[PDB]
């Protein structure tokens, strides 16, 4: 009986994934860029409180 | 019969189980590649986001009060903005003879 | 997750430029937040002397 | 799962709040270089100021 | 797929501790600012104007 | 037999994935917003290039 629910999960998952691989590589770069300005932040932990 | 009407469902979306199965290839093969900012991540970010956790009180706080400062700011500088300039223009004159 | 794909490449690519944009100026950053400590308290001084 | 799901709601809440003020913060980043530029080209332009 | 999907996964599992407490640490921080979510938009605005 | 191997691992995966999905599906609209929102607050700050 929720074999219509199957099919739209399905599809709905495939369409997820086509828009996923689409804006990964932005979403890449830019971790590992907010990767750069985190470890920035952690080491000044103690300024950013300060300030 | 149960078997035969399943097995019959699941055929009519061979199509979509097959484009399901390219997309998931794709966005895991883009994941797998980089796997390096991934790891890059999980190493760094869980301590940002629980310092910051440790402190939204007082982010807050800051935020506030420099919005406190600005509002007044604002309507100072918005109210003071022509009569200040007229002033100025008009008084330049006394001050150079003066 | 599907309904909003634009939505969500569109943020994955903002969030990709300002991470670049944040990254590219390291030394600004520390810079900024090393003077930000104490300039507000400077600041707070000189409001408070003249209260 | 519970945690992630009042995560998910409340930025929502916290988004939507901050944006309606769309005109302000789509122009904030603008405004602070501006200001800057002009606090910096006040100081520099007036450095007679300190014996006035 | 299996193959990517057990390397993503595998390191997940390595930082599995860090992933549990992320969550619970982005959830009361997202809590904290939504609960002064309107004065927290008021005073961005403000700053900016 | 591979199946059957990993059986207790699979079953306790579909039920926190269970418990996952039936404690976040009734958002989906305000996940749509949470979307939106979003990528204009991120927009509001990529305005240009610098």
């Amino acid at each position: 009986p929720r074999m219509p629910q199957i099919r739209r999960d399905i599809t709905g998952l495939a369409n997820l994934g086509e828009v996923y691989a689409d804006a990964s590589p932005d979403l890449f770069d830019g971790l590992d860029n907010a990767v750069t300005t985190a470890r920035t932040l952690n080491e000044q932990r103690g300024n950013l409180d300060q300030a | 019969n149960q078997l035969d009407t399943f097995t019959d469902e699941l055929n009519q979306q061979r199509e979509e189980i097959t484009r399901a199965i390219d997309s998931t290839n794709r966005l895991l093969n883009i994941v797998s590649q980089r796997n390096d900012t991934l790891d890059r991540v999980l190493t760094e970010f869980p301590p940002l986001i629980q310092h910051f956790a440790e402190t939204r009180d007082l982010f807050a706080d800051a935020v506030t009060a420099l919005g406190r400062l600005s509002a007044a700011a604002d309507e100072t500088l918005s109210g003071s903005n022509a009569n200040l300039h007229t002033n100025l223009q008009n008084l330049q004159r006394p001050l150079k003879q003066l | 997750q599907v309904n909003s794909g634009d939505a969500i490449q569109r943020w994955a690519a903002n969030l990709n430029t300002l991470a670049a944009q944040s990254a590219q100026n390291d030394e600004a950053l520390r810079s900024g937040l090393q003077q930000a400590a104490p300039t507000a308290d400077q600041l707070n001084a000189v409001f408070s002397d003249v209260r | 799962s519970t945690q992630v799901n009042q995560l998910l709601v409340n930025a929502q809440t916290l988004l939507a709040a901050v944006n309606e003020r769309g005109r302000s913060v789509s122009l904030l980043l603008e405004r602070v270089s501006s200001v800057s530029r002009q606090v910096e080209g006040f100081v520099d332009e007036n450095p007679n100021l300190n014996h006035v | 797929v299996i193959k990517n999907l057990n390397t993503v996964l595998d390191t997940t599992v390595r930082h599995q501790k860090q992933f549990d407490e992320t969550l619970v640490n982005f959830e009361t921080l997202i809590t904290g600012l939504k609960n002064r979510a309107d004065p927290i938009a008021t005073s961005v605005a403000d700053i900016s104007d | 037999t591979a199946l059957n191997e990993g059986r207790g691992d699979f079953f306790a995966v579909v039920k926190s994935l269970a418990l996952f999905v039936n404690a976040l599906h009734r958002s989906d609209q305000q996940f749509v917003a949470l979307n939106n929102d979003l990528a204009q607050f991120t927009n509001s700050f990529t305005n240009t290039d610098q």
